[PDB]
């Protein structure tokens, strides 16, 4: 599963963010729940929220008012709007996978992607 | 004053009613509840409708005598 | 000038909070106390009324209970207190009292012959005689099942089954019978340790005799427990048998439906049409209030439980 | 709400002996923790999701219990490429979801 | 001539629609709040009150009430709550709340030794100890029953009838023995899948033993099943037993009925005499309005849940 | 006025009264319908009381300083 | 007075609240039972809200026009 | 001098005993009506909703539903009328109703792997797959309990114990087969008259499948009966089964309790953040009376069953 | 069964017709509802009314205010009265059983009489 | 009320041939019909009184059939006896046992 | 079994009796009722009370506002005491025994004492 | 409350014969009643204690019986050891356990 990701560069302040990952060597509708992550100095990893296949979202209690996934099945993709470009701290984002039912559907993060910086 | 008498029967046509159930005897404790579930509500009934005469009876002549009084006020200015 | 109250002339009295007996001049009353006093029609349909037979027994079909067969249109259930036919056999139908609720809303039946007799097999069913329950002073049966014996030492498994095709739905009664001992039922029956099964699209059962000593009432060591079940359209029932059996002829239809009652009166009959009923009498009144019996029938005034209410209105 | 923190900062330890790290918690989380550990430049891989079972990554040199409000990381023998930054995390309850501090380890 | 309002001085005040505190010269009070607490005799016969023992312990004759042999008539029943001396053995007594409903209308009790302990000839009766029920710290068992075991490696299926001569009608009770394994069964009794079976007017039964494993509870492995049964005049009742057999010797036979109410509460003797009782204490008063517990027994007056209630009369 | 709550009692005589009941450890619905029984009677009792209550008090206030000018409207005419 | 009004709910804040409960298709005796219940309970609280809130109307419209026929006489005499 | 009525102006009317429309100035309303229809979250934790899966679905891990593996904290259930795949298999779970009662005062869970999967030495159960429920368009089965089948033409005598080694209570299903006939019984599992006994030191249970004939329902003629109890902390439960037999996987523990209700309606899902709610809107008002529904959840105001309530104030 | 028909030819305009049914051979022992049918030009056959051993009647609508049926067991005789023959037109009446148990007692007229007819 | 009617009126058939007779009903009825056959100067006789049944009448020469509102007589054969005439009655519901009209079958 | 009285006399009118029953060779601790049973001219015997171990006690209701009865378990003595000398009219007392429950628990009086008889 | 009365006062039996003794009460107690016999010096022992048992006293001589309101006793044949005052007793309900009226045989 490659799960690549794609974003502009997202720099202009007082604006708008749009990342969006893209799926790869598989296919939606398998039971998962993708996940956002942002890594950044002095905070460590943060959880930016999940994302089901039927329409189901969670989203950070910090930026649950700002903060919008959306997903769209016709070529497997799913991405991620930020809605203040001056409340990014310039963390490095990246795309993850859970778990399947196998391992009885924890909320754990199996496999991850490439990763991709964004400078405001 | 017959608004009045059909009044009464407006306000109670909402009244609980009755229907008969027959419960066995080993299941006699359930059946205890619904005998008394008619001796509450029958009993409440009944005692709300007394309730009801008697103040539009006082009513039916508080208002009737203070009619006529201002009458012969109508007759005394 | 002389001006006051309007004179007026008066015989009787009224309640109040603070009084007992304050008279009154236009004494008017709300409460009706006078009823005629014997049962009679209700909307121009005549009411099913039985004499000593119950409800179980008109089911069943009991043998003193022949007169009341196929019963046409009603309008409510007038069933004796106390039945003296019900059920000769002393036997217990489980769970009446469901069965008596349900027969609360029905207004039709129809009698179906469902499994003809003569479709039945070799199995010997002309032996089924009782002797408590006497026609003409002779042994007889009821009349609405068949109480399958054993023929030349004999009885092959039944695998009946049922499918229900006409719109409708119908009400199935069978049973199942306890001997007293070893001997009788190797004697009436083939084999001990009889079973019976049920099987529809919604519960199972399975079953087997009690065999034991009991007291003596009528005469009789033996006992009969009856089931019942309710079959949807479209839908089908089987049963299987290894031994004691009360195979049903005929089925029961429900054809319409509105509003009835079970009624416990004991009043006779007589040529009439009226609105309402209770268990003394009918009514021809039009006040909103009574305390004749709470457990009436019809579009009836309501129920109270006091003696005296006065609405009345004038002066005094 | 839930919050991770580990006391240590840094550990010489020398390839072939034991080391141990410790993972505690504000209020009892029940036996729902993860054990997270990221190499530089690259992505991090699981190791230990549940409270006592192995998740990826070869057995032999790896493990890690607790319960309660304490959990601690156990080896038997480190190499050249253990060393790195780990982080503790709880998934009793996901509404919220945080993340441990940093370590490291090294010679 | 000055004559107006009859103003005068008052102490308390009182409550209204439109007010929450008018002050009231003659305040006249309704509700009771005082109670001795003690509980007392009640009419000047001695009600029953248990220490330790519940129910099921005095009915079955627990080892450790035996202050409880012999009873006279009472007025009411007193049980501690959660009492220490229950059962002794693990047992399960079904329809237990039945049994207390009905115990709610019986004002007396005679014990009748139906069936004398000779009336065994050829089974073994003095083993039936145990040691979860220790006497002086030594086994033995309920004082009620009698458990039949295997004597000199026999047990022969036991038949037993009786008839209801006399105008009383009776409450027997018995019960069944849930053994642990295949093994402790074979050494008790001879004979595997041992049954029972009771035949009477109005209802049958037949049962069988349940074995199979479970936890440790005061040092046992097995169980007992105990049932109950009413018996009409001239009646008759039997049983049949194929092994395991918890075989009656005393009966319990009504003889007067009244009022009789079960209470739990905790509360010691005293020397009296009231015309009403609540489980925390009696009443002396005379108005027709308590909140102490909306549980009483005799004529007391009504209750209510509130605190505050005056029809006081007067000016101001 | 004695007379008068003395006969209060009659209105009520026939109060509802509770009867306990045990039922056991596997028919919770039956007995939560128990306990509701209680629970509504007793709030209805109650709440008729202390209605009753206030309307008498005020009644006995209003005629017993309606008695007093009657007399002195009787002297004073 | 707009004490009174939230008063109002003091005088009622206790009500009987229903319960959802379930029964199944041979027990219809006792989900009739719950039926009858909630409908008789329901019915009586909403007609005694109806009788007070009449009642207490008629009471402030009393104390309205009572009130400034009573200055009047006041600033009268 | 020129003092009177403050004479007015008004716009509506308002009710009363004596008539039906009277002008009012102040018309003080205290009635609710209007409502948001949209169903949001309680107090800032998400509530559980279900799409097409019933609570027994959900519970025994419907292969369709598996957007429920695991799941937070809520406050409230919301379940559409008759879903669709609910039961797929044609199973009945005794006591549905009473279990449905448990959950309104739990308010959190946590699945605990309390047998794994490697615990079976020998008994083959990779086979339980069924085309009722199919994953994918592949056959499956739930994914709570394991369906152990012969292998190698053999099945030991299953026994199995636990002991609640933790500080709650815990929450155990499962089940037994009801086969068709006996080819299949015979085909599936290696003996006939099979049985299942458990023991919890509180209840005791001895069970046996049915075999017979049946309609065809959902293209099966078999069936599956579901069982469940409660276990408390330092007990222990025993399973012995010698034939048809539901393992159980996982267990279901409760960690906290509070206030739920089951709630069914239609609506779909929202962002708010609200105090009360209501099975067709949600509530921001102040009001103390409202007519939406009887049935509320949270601190919601009264329910009455009218149309118009006034409490105005001022003249006219 | 012999089943005889007594009847006294009335005519009396304004009168009251009586027409006593017998039986012979057999007797009033048995479940059975005997009824009346006449026929009439015009019109065909219409049914009067039948009446069970126990008590039990059943009258047409049409004319039930004015005709009453009776019968007597001491020799087995049951008998019509109409208390006005102006509505009379002259018909043929007849005395009919119906079948029965044996048969499921469906409610059809089975065995019939000679039959006399009666003119105004 | 339930009515009967019966459309054909006279009809002229040779000795031996098929011959068909209809009964329009004005309700659902289900099978509670009856049919009756009166010759010149005698009481009726029974042929049909269930609407599937012949437990009276002559066999193997008559029958009818139908449900719903509609009815049909068939018979297959007829001898020089047969020649009478028809009626159709109902029995679902008691009082009104309505008779229907007449028909005239003749050479 | 040995069950003695103690008669200190008495002897004084308007005064307080007492006697004070004791047991050799058992305890008091079994099943057992113990009574006292008072014996006069003119009226034969007389059934005075009696008392249990555990602290229960049954009075004759003549007497019961009167007399009063207590126990020592240090040694197994029972004790009686009457207020008012007048209401004994110089009759006999003695202290007996009931049955077992071996027997039913009856309420006969089996075994007997001594007696000692009391004057005023 | 329960009361015991015997009606003979004396009876001149002299040692060797049969004699008759009754006893009569007011009101039904079942199957409970006492029976003693006094004579001077010996305590009372017992011997009758239930209306059909025998378990107190030489079982062989003496016997009693009786039901309702009415009592009496039957022995063989009575010796020197044998007169004495006997006496009469209700235990059915406490506590008023009254006593029955004396009653001397004589020789």
């Amino acid at each position: 599963m490659q799960l690549q990701e794609s974003g502009p560069g997202l720099v202009k302040p007082s604006g708008t963010l749009s990342l969006t990952c893209a799926v790869s060597g598989g296919s939606i509708s398998n039971s998962h729940w993708w996940s956002w992550v942002r890594q950044s100095p002095g905070k460590g990893l943060e959880w930016i929220g999940e994302i089901y296949h039927s329409g189901s979202t969670y989203y950070n209690p910090s930026l649950k008012s700002r903060l919008t996934i959306s997903v769209d099945k016709s070529k497997n993709q799913f991405s991620l709007k930020l809605t203040s470009v001056t409340a990014a701290d310039t963390a490095v984002y990246f795309c993850a996978r859970g778990l399947g039912w196998e391992q009885g559907g924890y909320r754990a993060f199996d496999m991850w992607g490439q990763g991709t910086t964004v400078t405001v | 004053v017959t608004n009045k008498v059909n009044s009464i029967i407006d306000k109670m046509n909402t009244q609980f009613e009755a229907v008969g159930r027959e419960f066995n005897n080993l299941e006699r404790r359930i059946e205890n509840l619904n005998k008394k579930m008619e001796d509450g509500f029958l009993d409440v009934w009944t005692y709300n409708a007394e309730l009801l005469v008697l103040m539009e009876n006082e009513r039916t002549l508080d208002f009737h005598d203070s009619n006529v009084k201002n009458l012969y006020d109508k007759v005394r200015l | 000038i002389c001006i006051g109250y309007h004179a007026n002339n008066s015989t009787e009295q009224v309640d109040t909070i603070m009084e007992k007996n304050v008279t009154v001049t236009h004494a008017q009353d709300i409460l009706e106390k006078t009823h005629n006093g014997k049962l009679c029609d209700l909307n121009g349909v005549k009411p099913l009324i039985l004499k000593d037979c119950s409800v179980a027994g008109w089911l069943l079909g009991n043998p003193m209970c022949d007169e009341f067969i196929r019963v046409p249109e009603w309008s409510y259930i007038v069933e004796r207190a106390n039945p003296a036919n019900d059920l000769c056999f002393p036997g217990s139908l489980n769970d009446y009292e469901e069965l008596k609720h349900m027969l609360s809303r029905i207004n039709h039946f129809e009698k179906i012959q469902i499994i003809p007799k003569s479709s039945w097999p070799n199995h010997e069913t002309s032996l089924g005689v009782s002797a408590a329950c006497p026609y003409q002073g002779a042994p007889s049966f009821f009349r609405n099942v068949v109480w399958l014996i054993k023929k030349n030492d004999a009885y092959p498994t039944i695998k009946i089954s049922y499918n229900n095709t006409n719109r409708e739905d119908l009400l199935i009664l069978w049973g199942i019978h306890h001997s007293n001992n070893a001997e009788e039922q190797t004697n009436l029956y083939k084999n001990p340790i009889t079973y019976i099964s049920v099987g529809t699209s919604t519960l199972n059962q399975r079953l087997a005799p009690k065999i034991a000593t009991r007291s003596q009432v009528n005469g009789q060591r033996g006992r009969m427990d009856f089931f019942w079940t309710i079959l949807k359209p479209d839908d089908a029932i089987h049963f299987e048998s290894n031994g004691n059996f009360i195979a049903p002829e005929y089925a029961y239809k429900i054809v319409k439906k509105g509003d009835s009652t079970i009624m416990k009166s004991g009043v006779e009959y007589g040529h009439c049409n009226t609105k309402c009923q209770t268990p003394v009498g009918a009514i021809n009144s039009s006040m909103p209030f009574h305390n004749i019996h709470p457990l009436t029938i019809g579009e009836c005034p309501k129920y109270v439980k006091s003696n005296k209410l006065v609405l009345a209105t004038g002066l005094r | 709400e839930i919050v991770m923190t580990q006391s240590p900062a840094t550990l010489s330890v020398s390839p072939g002996e034991r080391v141990t790290l410790s993972c505690r918690a504000s209020q009892s989380v029940g036996s729902s923790l993860a054990w997270y550990q990221q190499k530089p430049g690259q992505a991090p891989r699981l190791l230990i999701y549940a409270a006592s079972t192995r998740a990826t990554g070869i057995p032999a040199r790896f493990s890690g219990s607790g319960s309660g409000t304490e959990f601690t990381l156990t080896i038997s023998s480190l190499q050249s490429e253990d060393f790195a930054v780990y982080y503790c995390q709880q998934h009793y309850n996901w509404p919220p979801l945080t993340f441990g501090g940093g370590t490291k380890v090294e010679i």
